[PDB]
């Protein structure tokens, strides 16, 4: 099961103590039934190898600032499996910009690429996770009721009690209502989506600031926000 | 389909959607004046000419129902049109 499970998706090994557990529980089952007779009347979103890329660019100890989306982008092309991520020949989406915008207005040093691929924090130790998975081409939300999140959750709960210390980044109520860290043990920040429609401009969000300052605090070195 | 020839019926252009972001009544309230029934689907597009954000706020999966249309200039102003 876990080395089938692992074959399937080509999940990285380092995972394996915070996903096992899961397969065992009869609703994930079902979430990979439901995932494999859908892949076979729609076209699903991200491809089967990035589904779980996330596992890929560093470990669970690695982690330090978990980010958390909401259903990948719909437009082919667009998601390879992290949360606001786009591949490097896709324009950045307006969430996007507005993220990138707030990163520099905290570190106005940086030298951005223009681009919105974040393959070079998630080496970094920032795991930017969606809740659900995958998406059909062009249905926004059409996997959203599979069962992906509490999947998800399960994982986020134990890598939480597995190494305290983590920056938790909940933009926007959804993402703060789905993941409830302790807040005595993690360093919790919330705020508005990054969507262009929110009331208060993200490129006002210091996230990135207080969570260097908190690593800081930890002994933990400050991630370099730049892309 | 559908919801981008909602833009185009409503703007003209022929937009395509970029990203759909999840809302709770709560947080477009605050912005739209009004509060929606239930979840608001914001589908963002991006009108590089003009550089506003076309936003066309619709119900959740899988009913997509057309609920307001927003047009935000580069200075953060918003055109509101409920739909």
């Amino acid at each position: 099961d876990w080395t089938t499970f692992r074959r399937v998706f080509l999940i990285d090994d380092a995972w394996r103590p915070l996903m096992e557990p899961e397969l065992a529980n009869p609703l994930t089952a079902h979430l990979l039934a439901e995932y494999n007779r859908r892949c076979q009347t729609e076209e699903v979103l991200p491809p089967r190898e990035d589904v779980f890329s996330w596992t890929r660019y560093c470990t669970p100890d690695e982690v330090r600032v978990v980010i958390i989306g909401q259903d990948p982008y719909h437009h082919p092309g667009q998601a390879h499996g992290l949360a606001f991520s786009v591949r490097a020949n896709v324009p950045p989406p307006p969430s996007l910009r507005n993220v990138l915008a707030a990163v520099k207005n905290c570190y106005p040093e940086a030298r951005m690429s223009g681009h919105g691929c974040l393959e070079k924090w998630a080496r970094d130790g920032v795991l930017l996770l969606n809740t659900t998975l995958t998406v059909k081409r062009g249905a926004a939300a059409s996997h959203s009721r599979i069962g992906w999140d509490r999947f998800v959750g399960g994982v986020i709960r134990r890598l939480a009690a597995r190494r305290p210390g983590l920056v938790f980044m909940l933009w926007g109520t959804h993402a703060q209502n789905a993941i409830r860290p302790d807040p005595r043990v993690h360093c919790v920040l919330k705020f508005s989506h990054p969507s262009p429609l929110s009331k208060v401009p993200f490129g006002t969000c210091q996230h990135f600031l207080v969570a260097n300052r908190y690593l800081e605090t930890r002994s933990i070195s400050p991630i370099d926000w730049s892309v | 389909t559908n919801l981008s020839d909602i833009i185009e019926k409503e703007t003209g252009k022929q937009l395509v959607i970029q990203e759909s972001i999840l809302m709770l009544p709560e947080e477009v309230e605050e912005v739209i004046g009004n509060k929606p029934e239930s979840d608001i689907l914001v589908h963002t597009a991006y009108d590089e000419s003009t550089d506003e954000n076309v936003m066309l706020l619709t119900s959740d999966a899988p009913e997509y129902k057309p609920w307001a249309l927003v047009i935000q200039d580069s200075n953060g102003e918003n055109k509101i049109k409920m739909l």
